[PDB]
């Protein structure tokens, strides 16, 4: 199989400022008429791949200036002039001059736009969730840049650990920014014996940690 | 106007076998190679069978050869995977590729597990728990299997504000997640809030109107 | 994010009176200038009413002078038009408007006629019915009043090939239009398709299922 | 008030070359504090007006650089280096240096894309409207190109008109294609004295016209 390599794997760029990606195949990629079938690839958040850059250098339908491809026979290049919000996603470099089909590794790129503080909520569990036994505690971080961001859940201002799963979103195509979820998961009966239910969020663009806090049964 | 439709997809026990199906139109598609891709969610793209324009000519790698079969209809514009003896380790997005484009995918899970439906729970929006100066609301999608659930707010309409979170797997096995929006604040009062829950493999649909609460 | 909610927008009759309220954030609202544009079908902008930062200095066109009111809440980041004897000329869609972003705007419609809910057809597809290599199928959104109805489909889970048309006013004064989806001919009976309609102005919600009929 | 005048206001172009818009002020743009606010929207099909150039020349955030403003005094121009599919749309200039804001006419920006035929489709009408007494056939001509097409109804062979209304829909912001339908409306008892009903289509991109029809009940 002919192996695909890609230069860097995270590629971190402030809005505007151009990008280059490289790609090295394990073997010349020219075929017996000529021709180099070298393309590139593009996955944007929650989408499925789509085409970008075709044999080498051949934008494809619907594709922008800003995105040039060039090169010959085993090393090529992806090069954006100006990377704008709608272009974050994974890049991959293919080759279908020989059987098998291969692919890269793939390269993320980032928007690195200005520092954004997120809005934070804290959710308390549905009465109705409380039926069935279990109490779902829910934070929103919402809308923030740049994405490292630590929740700490606090209960009667005890620290809470290992009952708390996070899940971020991919950059945001539009904004350049993350959401990120935490959820606090325990018992019904455990959650009735506590009364001060509490998240803390550290951000860069907070001078000082915010915490948004409910308490069990009040409104 | 291509079109690549995927279907077929779903949960199957180790050992057993699914059958995938790819309807295309809008291109010549018996003028074109076709592929099956695959992909784990976080990892990256992994080919799992080729077919040729023919098709008389197929190749798969040794990870499924054996396996898994690409056959192909030029007549009914279809493409299709028979995939045996499935492992866990199968598990991934599937996708139907001619090289130009790709079909949004169909999911593939192998587990020793039942399917369960998700139950669908309020994110209830209040006062003042504004965030300048907006207010957020939001469902709670919880404990089903396997993945994928849809998840909308106000039948389509609203979309703008939205964020629907990434499934994670808890301990239980079970996925997780939620879908939030932002309003601003006062804007609640001024509109309802459904979102609108689909969990095809245990036929599970939910409308859940998400209300301030007192 | 920048977001601009109007509402408000409705049916009334002539000599009648209406109150939009159009509700912001993501940006520094008492820091801007806001005015109210609004836009009947095919025409282009028409300013309405304009007010500045701090609220207290108000520009009216002489087509409204007199009539319509712009207020402001730089508290609750809120903008308001406070329209009284309307005439049926003053039919459009309302937006709300900062300079830098434009919200999605209110219907507002003046007419001495009464507001009726939409019935909802399926426009069955077929095999035999394939025009190469796509069958097309939809819904028929027939004599609701006044406009705007909402339509998506399998709750927006679906919307690619889709197309809903422009509403067209019948001879009876009351509006219709077509929603339809394209799929690739083989994938008609992989799947289910639900056209979600909604029309507030009726409170009517309608999910009508589509099938080939045999 | 100032007075926007705009030119074109029909601007077909191919896609990939470029296109032009010339803006005139009834009056200078240029400010007290010797700024100048001119600037140009885009209403995209289905969508609110955006900003896309601010004072003469500024590119709003997310806009490309194929969009470039320029002019003085009473003479403004906004130049798309190449015109993108997506670019479709209603473009307007406006001024915000003297209350009252006002804006231009709006120029159309259509894309020239190549020819495409449609793909038609006839629906009868659902067992359940002609439970209501009303008959509403259905003709769907589908991702064409250009925009201009003709559509007969023919019952029995017998050419309609009066009773069909059309709906097209804005160029396609992906595949600058557009769509037809045609309702062609009758009463129940007229829909069940008749058993052919035909729909027939012109258009550039098929050598011949095609007809789709069924027959009432089969």
């Amino acid at each position: 199989d002919i192996v695909m390599t890609q230069s860097p794997l995270s590629l971190p760029v402030t809005p505007g400022e151009p990008a280059s990606i490289s790609c090295r195949s394990s073997q010349s990629l020219v075929y017996s008429n000529g021709d180099t079938y070298l393309h590139w690839y593009l996955q944007k958040p929650g989408q499925s791949p789509q085409l970008l850059i075709y044999k080498v250098s051949n934008r494809f339908s619907g594709v922008p200036d800003r995105f040039s491809g060039s090169g010959s026979g085993t090393d090529f290049t992806l090069k954006i002039s100006r990377v704008e919000a709608e272009d974050v996603g994974v890049y991959y470099c293919s080759q279908s001059t020989h059987v098998p089909w291969t692919f890269g590794q793939g390269t993320k790129v980032e928007i690195k736009r200005t520092v954004a503080a997120p809005s934070v909520f804290i959710f308390p569990p549905s009465d109705e969730q409380l039926k069935s036994g279990t109490a779902s505690v829910v934070c929103l971080l919402n809308n923030f840049y740049p994405r490292e961001a630590k929740v700490q859940w606090k209960v009667d201002n005890a620290l809470q650990s290992g009952n708390s799963q996070e899940s971020v979103t991919e950059q945001d195509s539009k904004d350049s920014t993350y959401s990120l979820s935490s959820t606090l998961t325990l018992s019904k009966a455990d959650y009735e014996k506590h009364k001060v239910y509490a998240c803390e969020v550290t951000h860069q663009g907070l001078s000082s940690p915010v915490t948004k806090s409910f308490n069990r049964g009040e409104c | 106007e291509v079109q690549l439709v995927e279907s077929g997809g779903g949960l199957v026990q180790p050992g057993g076998s699914l059958r995938l199906s790819c309807a295309a139109s809008g291109f010549t598609f018996s003028s074109y190679g076709m592929s099956w891709v695959r992909q784990a969610p976080g990892k990256g793209l992994e080919l799992v069978a080729s077919i040729n324009s023919n098709g008389g000519s197929t190749y798969y790698p040794d990870s499924v050869k054996g396996r898994f079969t690409i056959s192909r209809d030029n007549a009914k514009n279809s493409l299709y995977l028979q995939m045996n003896s499935l492992r866990a380790e199968d598990t991934a997005v599937y996708y139907c590729a001619s090289g130009d484009y790709w079909g949004q995918g169909t999911t593939v899970t192998v587990s020793s597990a039942s399917t369960k439906g998700p139950s669908v729970f309020p994110l209830a929006p209040s006062s003042k728990s504004t965030s300048g100066g907006t207010a957020a609301l939001g469902c709670l999608v919880k404990d089903y299997f396997p993945e994928p659930v849809t998840v909308s707010w106000n039948s389509g309409a609203l979309t703008s504000g939205v964020h629907t979170f990434p499934a994670v797997l808890q301990s239980s096995g079970l996925y997780s997640l939620s879908s939030v929006v932002t309003v601003p604040s006062s804007s609640l009062g001024t509109q309802t809030y459904i979102c609108n829950v689909n969990h095809k493999p245990s036929n599970t649909k939910v409308d859940k109107k998400v209300e301030p609460k007192s």
